[PDB]
């Protein structure tokens, strides 16, 4: 089979879309190659190497494919998913640019990757570790991936965490300034006690819930705002 | 391959227990380590019975793939795929003249596979920020190798690359790859992470002084690796508080109040609670090693007795070849810390009246 | 005329101060207009015509909006001006309102359709 | 001012290097000493352009 | 027409062909050149008639912090020109090395020795 | 890929039916103003597709480029389609479809792309009231 | 010369002046690979092959004179081996002496 077909097929495999010389879409838990030309590393090794970019695409799109139909995930998890819409948008932008310049091997498209698969490598942990986290337990689960030693990665999740920390800078702007907060999904640490409206108000109806504290506030910082 | 996954977990428990600001220290998932399709390190006839002037071209194409880890057609990567070393087997039916030249070109191939496996496996969290940065600056040279072999493929399509031309072109990067792979083997042998492979780089930068092809490489790699260390040092020098999520720093913070409390009957806070580690010093801070500990410990014993103060000035400085900017900054903050502690001590709860009344 | 010598003519028009009087504004001018000298977005005169319509809606004049179309017919009839996108986009940017949102608005395409 | 004329001589070197002029340091030193007199530079153009030409005419 | 303006008009022409920070250095130079004047008027007549990597360009893995600027990945093609200028020099050399010696292997006899011209 | 792009066409028929049926005098003064500012969002989609048409006419557009261009407006049309279904299903009219807009503007703040849509629809629909 | 200079790059008991000597020899080796690149593209040429048949002799002679050295005796077998009047060898020693003295 011809090599000029392989580049346009693996292009689609990046998007997760079906190919024609590769009929796998992570169906056998990964992509394998159908059809030979007796090329043992230029139809086999390179193709299997590049198909895992599409495997990572399947994962990162799969999470968003459910969370956008999940209406009980908070509003800090649905801003996390809104920074995870952007991370699909940029992937499409890269694919758009490469598609025009394909009009043939390009070192089997390894010029345009290897800087790709650093963001995917980081989000493969953000889309494995964060599963069933909403509220301030998520703002500590994106705050543990900002201790990374690579200067690329630390600023990568300082972008994600700049976006994620916007509702918590509006919950913190109305537990302080308005002084009363109200949410139906608890993303903040006020745990109100119902039918406390009398002179047990100064003593009760506020308990520091300890599954919604972010990790950019230590314990004392949350002990004062209450 | 199988061996690394053990070591990672056993090391992971230690730094997690040790530091109380380093809690729930994470790991990347298992597929990141398992599958080798996430690096570059992954018609068909016996070429020796063929005419000669096709053998060289076939081998040039295969070997050009081999250099960036993609295992070729007539060159097979021999099955071990462990340590910072790899071997390859070229065809024996190949003509002796061509095969001998292939052997001469092959050291950079092993010296690629070793490098890229280091960049995946030793960028995990337990190896800490400095080993992460060292791998991340090895990675840019790997990227440059990739950039090279793309253009050289176009040259081979044009009937313009020969094996003698290929050897000639790969000679300047062969030395660079050689330095990187030797460094990775050394980091594995001493189990060096944090500062023990910040002293290794510091010695290596002095070692090459007659070549200057390798010396600038080493200077670049230690400039890359010293940036996370100097952050912790900047915190420690201008304050008395560090965070140190994975252990790379000479100072460690112990917690005791269970024996002595409300007063120090031996000055435990001021003596041994903040102790030094002689094996994570980058061996250019070794001349300052006592003064570094004292500079922040004096801040602790002034900010605790009731005081608030910050940096003289903020300087973010890095490694320079044979040269030292940090000596001056460490001295200038040390004298300043002693000065503020002395002024506070001789006026607030003053010692003079105490000694008079003794 | 070549652009670098042209901007001091511009500054002699705007300011009342000669080209041997001020060189500081010309320094700011050479910094800003150069290295932003290539079009980084797409250019077509149809779009800026449909945005001059959108400005004249914001003036609540529809009689001038229907003469501007016959002016745009004239612009096609002469056909001797090099870049028609640029001058209309500039006079549009410097428009004044005799007295909003743009996240649902489109702009020029970002040359992500561009190929080498 | 004696420190200043050295610094102005050193800042003058780069714009004669990057503009692809015929001058290096020695011609710069000669021409800066000539310009301090009051000699017209539009004439010095021709003597430099002909000193660099007359050697190529021999080859 | 001033003296410092004539350096600025060529800062622009620097900026047209890339090389931003070089023009950014030139403009740091023009404020001290005039806050000697007759030399730069000689520099404009010789302007172009004379005789004829870095780890901070497209890397973001160095730095104590980096600014995050998203994917671009279309300057990796002008990182190939960064190498293409090198390998196109090392093949122009081989064209001027085969020429200068095939011109001596093959020529009319008596032209490689002037003493045979007597 | 064509399957993936088709819901913005379903969310075009959806969006266009509301502007016809819900501008009349059987749905109160607010529904007139609301549907008459939902029309603007159709107008800007027409603006977009003219731009696409020119480059496509010169042989320069591709399906991959088209997808990238239409994704933000796909989000826009999706918000309008869900809102139109909800206004019809509860038979919302008068001020009962100024409670829905009030809720939807509060709902999103994750990107402020949808928040701007609903704030615009509220500022236009709240004028008669 | 290629054998000796690669053997002493697997040696660290050869000193750091020996490593400068060896770095210089690597760079001298590079030009002889340049020649053999040009010639491989063409695949009697005596005139081609006469000029390095003088050059490689003096380099191997320089290697053989500096047999088993380090330090100031290698700077007294590379500087004590500059006592010629042959300008072709005078050019050869610079690009070796310069690295050794550093």
């Amino acid at each position: 089979i011809t090599e000029a077909a392989l580049v346009r097929d693996i292009l689609y495999v990046f998007q997760g879309i079906d190919g024609k010389n590769i009929k796998m879409n992570n169906t056998e838990n990964c992509y394998k190659v159908e059809g030979k030309a007796n090329l043992s590393r230029s139809l086999r090794d390179t193709a299997v190497r590049l198909s895992e970019l599409g495997w990572l695409h399947n994962k990162i799109r799969r999470y968003t494919d459910q969370r956008s139909l999940d209406r009980s995930f908070g509003l800090v998890g649905q801003s996390f998913c809104a920074a995870l819409h952007q991370e699909l948008r940029e992937y499409y932008r890269l694919l758009s640019v490469l598609h025009s310049q394909l009009q043939l091997t390009l070192r089997r498209l390894l010029v345009w990757t290897y800087d790709p698969k650093i963001r995917l490598k980081t989000l493969a942990a953000l889309v494995d570790h964060c599963q069933g986290r909403k509220g301030g337990e998520l703002a500590s689960a994106v705050h543990a991936y900002t201790k990374t030693g690579d200067p690329y990665m630390r600023s990568l999740v300082q972008h994600i965490l700049s976006l994620v920390s916007h509702p918590v800078l509006s919950f913190l702007y109305r537990w302080i300034y308005d002084g009363e907060l109200e949410d139906t999904y608890h993303e903040f640490f006020v745990a109100s006690d119902p039918t406390v409206k009398t002179d047990r108000l100064w003593h009760d109806k506020y308990t520091l819930r300890k599954s919604m504290i972010p990790s950019f506030m230590t314990m004392d910082q949350s002990r004062k705002v209450l | 391959l199988q061996q690394s996954l053990e070591l990672k977990r056993k090391m992971l428990r230690d730094k997690q227990n040790k530091k109380n600001s380093g809690q729930h220290l994470p790991i990347f998932p298992a597929w990141v380590y398992e599958r080798p399709a996430l690096i570059g390190d992954f018609t068909a006839l016996p070429i020796g019975t063929l005419p000669l002037a096709s053998q060289e071209s076939a081998v040039v194409e295969d070997l050009l793939y081999v250099l960036v880890g993609v295992d070729g057609r007539y060159v097979s990567a021999q099955p071990l795929a462990g340590r910072q070393s790899r071997t390859f087997l070229v065809d024996p039916n190949l003509d002796l003249s061509i095969r001998e030249l292939v052997h001469r070109i092959l050291p950079v191939a092993a010296s690629y596979s070793a490098v890229t496996r280091f960049i995946e496996e030793k960028s995990s969290f337990e190896y800490g920020q400095v080993n992460h940065a060292l791998a991340a600056a090895m990675r840019t040279l790997v990227k440059e190798h990739l950039i090279l072999v793309s253009q050289l493929e176009q040259l081979h399509r044009q009937g313009l690359l020969s094996l003698q031309k290929l050897w000639f072109y790969i000679q300047p990067a062969m030395r660079t790859m050689d330095i990187l792979a030797s460094l990775a083997t050394s980091v594995d042998k001493g189990e060096c992470l944090g500062g023990s492979t910040l002293s290794l780089l510091h010695d290596r930068s002095f070692s090459y002084t007659g070549d200057s092809q390798a010396q600038e490489l080493c200077l670049y790699l230690t400039k890359a690796a010293s940036a996370p260390y100097f952050e912790v040092l900047e915190k420690w020098i201008y304050r008395g508080i560090i965070h140190d999520p994975y252990s790379e720093f000479m100072v460690e913070e112990h917690e005791l109040r269970k024996e002595r409390i409300q007063e120090d009957y031996n000055d435990k806070y001021w003596d041994q609670r903040y102790t030094i580690v002689q094996q994570q010093i980058p061996s250019f801070l070794q001349k300052m090693a006592d003064k570094i500990l004292s500079t922040g410990k004096y801040l602790n014993v002034v900010r605790e007795c009731g005081h608030d103060v910050t940096c003289p000035v903020a300087k973010e400085i890095i490694y320079t070849l044979k040269e030292r900017a940090y000596v001056e900054q460490i001295e200038k903050a040390f004298n300043y810390a002693s000065k503020v502690l002395l002024d506070f001590l001789m006026e607030e709860k003053e010692l003079v009246a105490h000694l008079r009344s003794i | 005329k070549s652009p670098n010598v042209l901007l001091q003519n511009l500054c002699c028009r705007i300011l009342g101060r000669s080209e041997a009087d001020v060189a500081q504004q010309f320094q700011y001018a050479v910094r800003v207009i150069g290295s932003n000298f290539a079009p980084t977005v797409e250019r077509d005169e149809f779009l800026v015509a449909e945005k001059i319509k959108k400005e004249l809606i914001r003036q609540r004049r529809e009689a001038d909006a229907a003469l501007f179309s016959e002016l745009h017919r004239k612009l096609h009839s002469q056909g001797v001006l090099k870049n028609k996108w640029s001058i209309l986009y500039l006079l549009l940017s410097l428009s004044e309102d005799p007295r909003s949102y743009a996240t649902l608005f489109a702009q020029a395409l970002p040359r992500d359709a561009h190929s080498t | 001012n004696l420190n200043a004329v050295r610094e102005t001589m050193d800042v003058l070197l780069e714009i004669s290097r990057i503009l692809n002029t015929g001058l290096d340091m020695e011609t710069l030193s000669i021409c800066v000493r000539l310009c301090e007199q009051g000699i017209n530079p539009e004439a010095l153009s021709s003597v430099i352009k002909e000193l660099r030409k007359a050697t190529e005419a021999l080859k | 027409l001033p003296a410092r303006n004539k350096i600025l008009m060529l800062s622009f022409d620097l900026r047209v062909g890339g090389l931003g920070p070089k023009a950014d250095r030139l403009e740091e130079l023009v404020e001290e050149l005039e806050a000697v004047g007759s030399v730069l008027d000689l520099l404009v007549q010789l302007a172009g008639s004379g005789p004829p990597r870095d780890y901070f360009l497209n890397n973001k893995h160095v730095g104590r912090n980096v600014p995050y600027s998203g994917y671009d990945c279309d300057d990796l093609s002008v990182f190939e020109m960064d190498v293409q200028s090198l390998i196109s020099r090392e093949e122009c050399l081989c064209h001027s090395m085969i020429q200068e010696t095939l011109q001596v292997m093959e020529a009319a006899p008596g032209t490689g020795l002037p003493t045979v011209g007597l």
